[PDB]
């Protein structure tokens, strides 16, 4: 339900203390591995020869609880970016020394502050730690929405709080964490754990925390109001804010003193578990899409490729989707044979690329319910899926189905086709090559002739997400580019991001294709309008199609088919982050490019900056003709 | 050793007070091993201090003290790790030592505590940036300021007035507070930023008049009527802990440092007399009422060193 653990800067006894927070019902304790006030000297006699302990004993717990039930923090003197001399020289010391001891005890996570704007020099020492040695251990950044400086009670006289709004100003805390993370060369360890205040800032300050790699909360005693029974709780907008961070299931923290005396930590702890259960509950969609967010796959080219066994049933296992499929034939069935013709009328249907039927049941089921007559050809170039359609066409479809193991661009078709139906769509639309697969079968579509689908768009539209840009950069390969990562488009269940402007257009076909010359490759130049300060990381794609008439499927956003859980998202990545300021306009270009071989994607940013153009002459990425 | 006192004091001396009478208070924290909590000890024979066995009274804190001040006579008000502020009674034999209130209401380690003229109100400040006022006698918060933007290092009420006390910050901000103003608090010090200030003393005499120490081991000397800085001397070499003045007609300055040395100076900030005893940090000093010559400093080498000034 909720995964929460305690923040204390006092533990009199480790073994009591941890007993304590576990009674009360905390996951895991966030405590200091050396006495918080236990300042030491490194350089000058007679200090540092201090007779040690340095700290207590790592034998005080078990290494399962050190492993799991501990997160340790940097002591509070630690000041590596100090301007005075000594104190950064301790201060290095000092931090690689508790992170040592961190390591030593193999905690899972380690709490810094980014308590204020410079933290070069401890931005560098973390990174010394981090490249000693591959471990899974985190860093915690702890970092507030709102710096202190810009909470501070208006009570100096001489120094009044500038109550004059400042966009960018209010936005400083989230510079704070850009500048040190990528100081630190967006390490995978390094992750934020935002502190929230009892002023929530503005909409846009908590907005532009919203891609980045938030692994904690931490709520302090001192936000919580008290009910008629004197119980803690939340103002509505502090309660919104939880629910945004259950999405993004993150751990949260409990630190300060308990100041509902006359109640226990439980309470701020149940107040949680009972605003988790209280949520506004998920989709089947989000239930679907449960185990893949920010998931990286390859998109399928069921062209180049024969598909398994276990895709088809995914595919198939999307009742909606084929409910659109039978409407559209329905439909069309019903305005080719008038009622008058109804039994002396029988229409050629083509399926193309039928895969394993689903397609070829459906076209049965509209024509029974139209109450109309259909021949209907099966085409599927995959052997393996002809297995399973020669099986049905036997056992149950009879000879109204004629299965044809074929490639549609290649086969000599007995007769002409009154209607073809197809599913050649990928996330992108027309990145499985749904244009020139129909393009090859469309000489025997009579003149007259329907396509299902008529028509398909891409769309784009401009994304910010840290999480996504550090999985990308993770998918090096030896033997490879070490850049072709960035090249070549993932599908993914797009989760932790901010989507930047809304989805336009890109590319749109239309079948059959009249063109007298056909061409299938395209430019295309879009503007994204963007109304805050973020960080563009990529281009999350998506599409719609017209089956027939009224009779579409979309996973755009804003037109969004319910309930249809076929078809994740598709992300272009770019190879390095580029800054937009609030007003700027993204601009992108995407080319599809092609040969007799293979087709591909290439796409440069040319505003705010231009990029590298991405996957010149398909070196990185090509799909299979 | 005495009954409900410690057979054994934590290693880390982190406050040396002398009462009225010349008896001595130790406050005491294990800043290392296994267990991290303080002591609070009563030595009526001071040169027998830090020995446990030979103490008048003593008594075990749940956690470790960060800092310590007399109540008048028979009071002790303690700045806690576990962010409470605690207020320990002496017993009319004085042979034991008694939690009178111990109130959770800082959310960090309470880092600095002074008790006002009255001797019914206390300011407290914490590594939770806020400064609370206390009322001593109904044991409460009457009010808490978020004035600074960083953790509190130091609070000093002024001697004579109970609405004014000093505080100063790693937000590099010395505050002068005065509780009659709607906006109590102004921002005071030298006209150039500096280093970050770490210790404050009122002059006992001149109301008006206060010395500073900061992070680099300068002493400062500023009044609040000029609000530009006087005098300043560099006394250390590492951060000045604290500043403590003379009880003689013309007081003399005791500075204390990380440096591991005692300094004592001139009202001109000069340098009188200076002690290498220590082996590690001195945490603080107190002049004996009964011999003015005579200045006691405990440090975290657990050693409590009396000092003969000339
Ligand atoms: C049901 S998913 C789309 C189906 O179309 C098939 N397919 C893709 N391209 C062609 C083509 N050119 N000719 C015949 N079948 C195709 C694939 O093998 C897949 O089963």
């Amino acid at each position: 339900r909720v995964s929460s653990g305690r923040d204390l800067n006092c533990v009199p006894e480790i073994a009591d203390t941890l007993g304590a927070v576990a009674k009360q019902g905390f996951d895991f304790l966030c405590m200091p591995v050396f006495h918080p006030r236990f300042k030491r000297e490194f350089i000058q006699e007679p200090a540092k020869n201090r007779p040690g302990p340095q700290t207590r004993s790592d034998l005080l717990l078990s290494g399962r609880d050190w492993n799991t039930l501990i997160v340790g923090k940097l002591s509070p003197w630690i000041r590596p970016d100090s301007k005075v001399e000594k104190i950064r020289r301790n201060s290095e010391a000092a931090m690689l020394q508790e992170l040592n001891f961190g390591a030593y005890l193999g905690l899972p996570a380690f709490l810094l502050p980014l308590n204020q704007e410079d933290n070069t020099n401890l931005a560098r020492v973390l990174t010394n730690h981090i490249h000693t040695g591959h471990h899974s251990s985190m860093f915690w950044m702890r970092v507030p929405l709102v710096a202190p400086e810009d909470l501070r009670d208006d009570i100096i006289e001489n120094a009044p709080t500038t109550h004059t709004e400042e966009y960018s100003g209010e936005e400083k805390t989230w510079m704070w964490w850009h500048n040190f993370r990528t100081l630190c060369d967006y390490s995978k360890r390094i992750a934020v754990a935002l502190e929230i205040g009892a002023d929530l800032p503005s909409n846009h300050v908590i907005d532009r925390w919203l891609g980045e790699p938030i692994k904690a909360a931490i709520l302090p005693t001192s936000i919580f109001l008290t009910n008629k029974k004197g119980f803690p709780v939340l103002s509505k907008m502090h309660q919104r804010l939880i629910f945004r961070l259950l999405k993004l299931e993150v751990q949260f923290i409990i630190t300060g003193t308990n100041h509902h005396s006359e109640k226990e930590f439980c309470s701020y702890l149940q107040y949680l578990e009972y605003l988790s259960q209280n949520r506004p509950p998920p989709n089947a969609y989000e239930l679907f899409a449960k185990g893949y967010e920010d998931y990286l796959q390859s998109p399928l080219q069921p062209l180049m490729d024969n598909l398994e066994s276990q895709t088809y049933e995914v595919f198939e296992k999307d009742p909606i989707k084929y409910s659109q499929y039978q409407q559209a034939i329905y439909k069309c069935l019903l305005d080719r044979v008038p009622e008058e013709e109804k039994d002396t009328n029988v229409q050629v249907l083509m399926v193309l690329g039928a895969g394993r039927g689903p397609l070829v049941n459906a076209s049965l089921r509209a024509a029974k319910q139209a109450d109309r007559r259909i021949k209907l050809y099966a085409v599927e170039k995959n052997p393996n899926a002809v297995v399973t359609l020669e099986n049905w066409q036997f056992e149950e479809w009879g000879s109204q189905v004629t299965v044809v193991s074929s490639d549609m661009r290649e086969w000599v078709a007995p007769e002409k086709a009154d209607i073809i139906v197809s599913e050649l769509l990928g996330s992108f639309a027309d990145n499985e090559l749904s244009p020139e697969c129909l393009d090859g079968a469309q000489h025997f579509l009579k003149d007259d002739g329907v396509s299902i689908p008529g028509e398909y768009t891409s769309f784009l539209a401009p994304i910010s997400s840290s999480k996504l840009y550090n999985e990308v950069r993770a998918c090096r390969e030896k033997d490879r580019d070490p850049e072709a990562q960035f090249e070549m488009p993932y599908v993914v269940r797009l989760h932790n991001f901010h989507q930047l402007s809304a989805p336009q257009p890109c590319f749109t076909f239309s079948h059959p294709n009249r063109d007298p010359m056909i061409d299938n490759n395209r430019y295309c130049t879009l503007e994204f309008p963007v109304e805050v300060n973020t960080v563009l990381h990529g281009f999350a794609g998506y599409f719609e199609t017209v089956l027939y008439q009224d009779i579409t499927l979309s996973i755009r956003p804003e037109t969004h088919s319910p309930g249809m859980f076929s078809w994740f998202p598709i992300l272009f990545p770019i190879k390095q982050p580029i800054t937009v300021r609030e007003g700027q306009t993204i601009c992108v270009r995407f080319w599809r490019c092609s040969n007799s071989k293979k087709v591909w994607y290439e796409w440069a940013v040319t505003a705010p900056v231009c990029s590298a153009i991405h996957n010149p002459t398909g070196r990185s990425y090509t799909i299979g003709l | 050793l005495p009954p409900n006192a410690p057979a054994c004091m934590e290693r880390q001396l982190e406050a040396a007070r002398y009462r009225s009478d010349g008896a001595l208070l130790l406050g005491a924290s294990s800043l290392s091993g296994r267990c991290w909590a303080g002591s609070l000890w009563l030595f009526k024979d001071p040169c027998a201090a830090p020995n446990e066995g030979f103490c008048s009274a003593g008594v075990q804190t749940e956690a470790g003290v960060a800092d310590l001040t007399w109540v008048g006579e028979r009071g002790i008000l303690v700045a806690s790790d576990s962010g409470a502020v605690e207020l320990w009674e002496l017993d009319e034999n004085e042979t034991l030592i008694v939690s009178k209130f111990c109130k959770y209401e800082h959310d960090d380690i309470v880092s600095t505590v002074s008790v006002l003229s009255s001797g019914t109100q206390a300011v407290s400040g914490s590594k939770d940036i806020c400064i609370k006022v206390w009322d001593l006698a109904q044991q409460v918060v009457l009010s808490s300021y978020r004035a600074h933007a960083a953790q509190v290092t130091c609070v000093a009420a002024s001697p004579h007035k109970d609405s004014v006390f000093l505080s100063c910050s790693e937000d590099n901000r010395i505050l002068l507070w005065d509780t009659r103003c709607p906006k109590p608090a102004s921002q005071i010090g030298c006209s150039a930023p500096g280093y970050l200030p770490t210790s404050l003393a009122w002059h006992p005499q001149q109301s008006e008049v206060f010395v500073f120490g900061d992070e680099n081991g300068t002493v400062s000397l500023v009044d609040t009527k000029s609000t530009s800085c006087v005098l300043s001397s560099a006394v250390h070499s590492q951060c000045v802990t604290g500043l403590v003045f003379s009880p003689h007609s013309v007081p003399f300055l005791a500075s204390l440092s990380e440096d591991c040395s005692l300094a004592v100076l001139d009202s001109s900030l000069s340098e009188l007399f200076r002690s290498q005893a220590h082996r590690d940090f001195v945490r603080d000093a107190t002049w004996s009422p009964l011999n003015h010559s005579l200045l006691t400093t405990v440090g975290w080498d657990h050693q409590v060193v009396h000092h003969v000034v000339p």
